[PDB]
């Protein structure tokens, strides 16, 4: 398949970016710091809010780096042109870019939470193997969605744009839009209307930034305190389950990606 | 009949930037399409590849549709600037452009050696050159018995012992029997290995035909310059006989703008009588023939 | 050192009951018979500077309105102006005036003695080492001294060993001590006010007290100090702008920063309704002193509200009710009184402060603005506090204030 | 003089760079959000304006002037522009002046709103006292641009390309701002017995953002070896920057 | 008053010569084509007539003085390849300011916009420039005063072919004037016809240098007779294999020859005496293939 022969070039040049493997050994050797800070201190809630927010910070900046410049790092690089004279759609070079840079995503938190529940079954004595698994589970099919997201916002940010020094510039503006912006224009909204704006409508607010959606997938039964939440607070008064919660966070992927389709598909 | 495109006037932004070619190629010539970098030849160049849509006519790439896969995967098309992948080898780029093309894999090592880059083969194009990327960017447009190639500027940024090179090896798939047009700039020699010139001016096709033709249907001074003449004061006036200005503009530098209407009677004057040391029959180039119908267009 | 009866006292009423003229006498005096001698307003019994003035050794008398001036200062023989024998139980002291460089108040061994509506001012030029203390009560059992005015003694209210009674409605300025106690268990003291003092109330060693609605208005490095009181209640006292300075001696206390309230070794006290305004730190927590009831108060304008320096987590909130905080910046989406999300007071680049004077170098450092957002982010990395849950959003001590 | 004819053009090209005017914008508006916050609910608001223009000022510098010498030789103009009549002296000297004269306006736009925010939100905010202590605070913020301004031509001189470049553009940020002083605390919580803190105080001197804190603070030195410490952080960073230009 | 008179160097990096006994003589209106690869033989040598490099073991006099005086770089243009100035500067603003570096009058700004073709793009920035648009700004900045000496290297790439013949008209415009330049280029058919003396060098040496009459005298190579129809390719491949030359066999109708041009007097005296000469073309060994025979003559 076409699709797939395109996937085999990002799996190996994206692999060969110093940037992501800096930023991915990163990743690797602070989910191990907070797991042996998580093992000292004991807890439980705060080791799961913390790699959340560290997952909030990472995966979304690895996300970015790939994929901000596939589109029009390959439009002025002069190969987009050339490989539509090839038997190719605009749809398989985006779903071939897609599936080359989400095995990496797959590849970079499968490194990080794996060493990071292995500084824990050799860290933490007693602890139950069951609920490691299930838990750290859910934190490795979930930082891939949320990295997905990221990865399909990237393809919106780069078929716009015709420049990729100025798609830098949006992709740092996303990354910061969406992990440290949106949390405190929600929680600047909350401070200075003093909760008395709308009591219905704030934790709907939530399901509007993925990066909150991924921190209540993860902190569904680890709760503890609400100082580990923080603005993550209100999700308690979200009326939705869980299993929904799931399903906004795939729609924030294809949504995003067949906007990054239809921009692509007139590029 | 490769590319037989017929009746295209092209529309976009109701500009009208193309309008009624009928450009048809043989099999086997080596076209050379001679516009500037504006939209008259580079939309055509875009037509045959069939990444843009022919409004009001049809283009008609080896007798099926331009953007079919059966006939894509016989095309090359090498680009203007193309720095490929910089993190990527030189293999494994080309083994990249093969899997796409559906080529077979044993074609790679026999593609890096017939162009010369097997030295630089398991190396990083960001430590290549710029004449080493467009030996890479021929090595991914002869992939898999093309019977179309489409060369827009190969020999920029290269050396002119890989620059001749290049054209011997045009003209071994000249003979092999695939067509190629070359969409160039760089017009003084190419004209010797181009078969028929197409020069498009503000979006109509002005001239097309062999070197012969737009010699024939365009009346030209053949330019004649004798540097370093043994006798020069009988030589300004036994060529003026029958109407051929002997201008000069240095101290020896006498170019004979002629008529190319007596053509007989100026040889029969030279090797009849007297002794001559360099004759020069110089054609009217194609610099001076794209100057020429360029200037009848505006 | 004449007696009472060797001046000339006008019998108003025939039940033991005088009244002196207006005039001025001398020397010291001596009560050895229950006289409720009452005074003109022109009767300055001016002693001559040495001794006590007006010693008490009988049973139930009631001095009322003399005007005492110049006793003796000798602090080792007790040089005192109202001298009170454990035998003269049930004494009356209203409404007095003194001046003199010694003991205002010396009571001990009384029973039911009333020291009530005095002024006592003390002295101007001695170092508040050697003034003598305004109302001294030295193991009293069922005392009441109500709304007196006491000024510029040295450590104000001193209390030994005294178990039952009260301290109502009292004014203390300019003193080294506001209320000094010393083992004075299941105590009482309401609405005093204590202006310009080097300690606002010393509370030492005594368990079961009631300390309720007190003021301390712009006092110095101690707003209210408790070492090892135990089943206390601190319910209503406003403690306001304790600024930074030095007792001058350094015998007992050190010199602080200002703190409104020092909590020493107290281990079970309900402290409520209180009202911390303006003073450098709102209260300090030792390490000895943990799990007390702490919910209710207001911390408001401190420059760094509480001091914990330990890793034990210390909860500052019963029955799901807490305190107020200026700098709370939280919500309220369900319509009661308490926010929302818990507040944690300090952070663990606030208690390296603490430990390590040093990094006050450091406390304008981007690193330092790093590491208050990583705690923020980053739970692992944050110390077991003081945090409370449920913390309020509106002044509890709207009265407090008037 | 042919130093000033070269600063012209990067005053030109400076103020149109789309990166800059951004960060620029960015740090005008929290330096009036800074002073929003502390004069409705002036040292509390000075000191907090410091950590900001210790953030900022940092990254103004270092975006305008990583690209000035190896993005002059990955453009090609450097190469012209040794064939000119100039000196490497005039060039890199030059553009210390051009790009110096940048930043001293973005501290005009960034405290001249932000001092403009304290003078009209306070109403007898005793304007006397105002204009010497914003005086003496933005003329240091230059001096900590204009080092890390001459820490951008250490590196662009030493690298051959543009991507790495700012490869370590970013380390040097990370370095200076936030990794030297992470490693003071360590080197005071984690060891005690080995560590004088008396001598930290000197050691607070190799750290230009460092320094520029110490004189908005106000010790065992005064407060004029700082700003005589501040121009020696430039001068032999610009002296190191021009032996570095001249072995290309 | 030779402009360029580079005398003996031998430049050197570490251990390895990359230019070995270099000896250049630029005339006082000569235009010099140094054609070579992109190693160190050429690319050096340029550096050596600017101010960017020393010789080793000789000497260079740049218009009879040092290369690297301030009065020499006032009175020099150099044109580098793929330049690309500042993007958002504009057009006008990026030669007012190398007119102010070069010490030439603000006056020959809008002269030289005029000039090269770019009053049209002018007050526009960089960013929105072509490839040959930048060309022609490139090569405004080095007309810039009153120069005597201009180092053009590769300045046609990118370039329209009326803008391509624009520049060599203005070449030959200035070389008229006593401007001697310097041409480092790669498209060898097209500078032939305005080379006055080709400077082919190899990887170390200088393999020739000399006009092109000189090269294709001394260098002997055969030329390329070409004829369409005199009277018969059959009845005229004989003639040609008894007198010495080579006679192609191609496919009909169409005479190739490829004599040796040491009887070529001669051996158009028959080819005139039997037919009509209504479609032929003697071509010299042109510079493409010359090069290619110095490059094989070392290496
Ligand atoms: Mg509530």
């Amino acid at each position: 398949n076409q699709v797939w022969n395109i996937a085999r070039k990002e799996l190996s040049d994206g692999l060969r970016n110093r940037w992501l493997l800096a930023i991915s050994l990163l990743f690797a050797v602070l989910a191990v710091g907070i797991a042996w800070l998580g093992a000292a201190a004991s807890s439980i809630p705060a080791t799961i809010a913390s790699l959340a927010s560290l997952a909030t910070f990472l995966m979304p900046l690895i996300a970015l780096l790939l994929a901000y410049d596939a589109i029009v790092g390959e439009d002025e690089g002069g190969t987009l042109m050339l490989l539509l004279t090839y038997p190719l759609g605009r749809g398989q070079i985006l779903l071939g870019k897609f599936v080359g840079h989400g095995l990496i995503l797959a590849l970079a938190v499968l490194i990080g939470f794996g060493c990071a529940a292995l500084a824990i079954a050799l860290l933490v004595e007693g602890v139950e193997l069951g609920m490691l698994f299930w838990a750290f589970g859910r934190f490795m099919i979930s930082s891939t969605l949320l990295g997905w997201v990221f990865l399909a916002f990237a393809y919106v940010l780069s078929g716009k744009v015709n420049e990729k020094s100025s798609a830098a510039g949006l992709a740092l503006g996303v990354w910061f839009l969406f992990v440290l912006v949106f949390d405190l224009v929600l929680l600047a909204l909350l401070v200075l209307s003093e909760g008395k704006f709308n009591p219905e409508l704030l934790p709907w607010l939530l399901l509007l930034n993925p990066t909150d959606i991924y921190r209540l997938i993860n902190l569904s039964g680890f709760e503890g305190s609400g100082s580990a939440m923080g603005v993550l607070s209100l999700g308690a008064d979200l009326p939705v389950p869980a299993a929904v919660l799931w399903l906004c966070l795939l729609a924030w992927i294809g949504v995003s990606l067949l906007l990054a389709y239809a921009i692509f598909r007139r590029r | 009949n490769a590319v037989e495109i017929q009746g295209v006037s092209q529309r976009y932004g109701s500009m009208t930037v193309l309008h009624d070619l009928n450009l048809n190629l043989g099999e086997g010539e080596v076209l050379g399409l001679f516009g500037h970098n504006g939209a008259g030849k580079t939309t055509s160049m875009k037509l045959i590849l069939g990444l843009l849509s022919p409004s009001e006519g049809q283009v008609k790439v080896l007798g099926r549709a331009p953007n079919d896969p059966q006939v894509r995967r016989q095309l090359g098309y090498l680009p203007e600037n193309v720095t490929f992948y910089p993190q990527l080898s030189g293999r494994e780029t080309l083994r990249h452009f093969a899997r796409l093309k559906g080529a077979a894999l044993t074609q790679v090592d026999e593609l890096l050696e017939q162009v010369g880059l097997a030295h630089a083969a398991d190396r990083r194009v960001k430590t290549y050159s710029k004449g080493m990327r467009q030996r890479l960017g021929l090595a991914q447009a002869l992939l898999g018995e093309p019977r179309l190639l489409l060369l827009d500027e190969p020999t920029v940024g290269l050396d002119p012992i890989a620059t001749q090179d290049l054209y011997l090896l045009i003209d071994r798939l000249r003979q092999r029997g695939t067509s190629i047009i070359l969409c160039s700039h760089v017009l003084p020699g190419v004209e010797a290995h181009i078969n028929r010139a197409a020069i498009l001016a503000k979006g109509c096709l002005q001239a097309v035909g062999s070197l012969s033709q737009l010699r024939a249907e365009a009346g030209l001074p053949v330019r004649i310059r004798a540097s370093g003449i043994s006798e020069r004061d009988s030589w300004l006036q036994r060529w003026t006989d029958a109407g051929h200005s002997a201008r000069g503009l240095s101290e020896s530098s006498i170019e004979v703008v002629a008529v190319n209407g007596h053509k007989l009677v100026l040889l029969r004057q030279l090797l009849g009588e007297g002794e001559p040391e360099d004759i020069e029959i110089h054609q009217p180039s194609l610099e001076d023939l794209y100057r020429y119908y360029m200037e009848r267009a505006g | 050192a004449p007696q009472s009866i060797t001046t000339l006292p006008l019998q108003p009423d025939g039940e033991n009951r005088w009244r002196l003229p207006a005039g001025e006498y001398q020397g010291q005096f001596t009560i050895e018979q229950p006289m409720q001698l009452r005074c003109e307003p022109g009767a300055v019994i001016q002693s001559q500077g040495q001794g006590s003035s007006l010693l008490i050794s009988a049973p139930d008398v009631l001095v009322e309105g003399c005007t005492l001036y110049e006793w003796g200062s000798d602090l080792t023989a007790m040089d005192s102006a109202v001298f009170i024998l454990p035998a003269a139980e049930r004494a009356q002291i209203s409404n007095n005036r003194m001046r003199g460089p010694g003991f205002g108040v010396f009571v001990d061994g009384t029973r039911d003695v009333q020291v009530i509506g005095n002024e006592i001012d003390g002295d101007a030029g001695v170092r508040s080492q050697d003034r003598g203390n305004g109302i001294h009560l030295f193991a009293v059992s069922g005392a009441r001294v109500l709304h007196n005015h006491v000024r510029n003694a040295r450590d104000g209210i001193y209390i030994d060993t005294s178990n039952g009674n009260h301290l109502e409605g009292n004014v203390i300025e300019d003193v080294r001590y506001g209320v000094h106690y010393m083992f004075a268990n299941e105590n009482s003291l309401i609405d005093n006010v204590t202006r310009r003092t080097r300690t606002g109330y010393a509370l030492m060693q005594s368990r079961k007290l009631t300390v309720t609605g007190n003021r301390s208005e712009q006092d110095q490095n101690y707003g209210i100090l408790m070492n090892y009181i135990t089943y206390s209640t601190i319910t209503g006292n406003f403690v306001s702008d304790v600024q930074r300075g030095d007792t001058g001696g350094d015998s007992m206390i050190s010199g602080g920063e200002g703190k409104a309230l020092f909590i020493y070794n107290s281990l079970f006290n309900t402290i409520e309704n209180n009202h911390f305004e303006k003073s450098s730190l709102g209260i300090h927590l030792t390490a000895g002193s943990e799990d007390n009831r702490i919910s209710g108060n207001a911390f408001v304008g401190n420059q760094q509200q509480v001091k914990y320096v330990a890793s034990r987590t210390q909860e500052w909130s019963v029955d799901g009710r807490g305190n107020y905080w200026s700098d709370y910046l939280g919500w309220d989406r369900n319509n009661d009184g308490l926010g929302d999300i818990a507040y944690e007071p300090n952070d663990n680049v606030d208690r390296l402060l603490w430990l390590y004077p040093q990094v006050r170098l450091l406390m304008n450092s981007p690193s330092i603005e790093v590491l208050r957002w990583v705690q923020r982010a980053f739970p692992v990395i944050k110390s077991p506090g003081v945090q409370d849950s449920h913390p309020l959003m509106k002044l509890p001590t709207e009265k407090l204030l008037t």
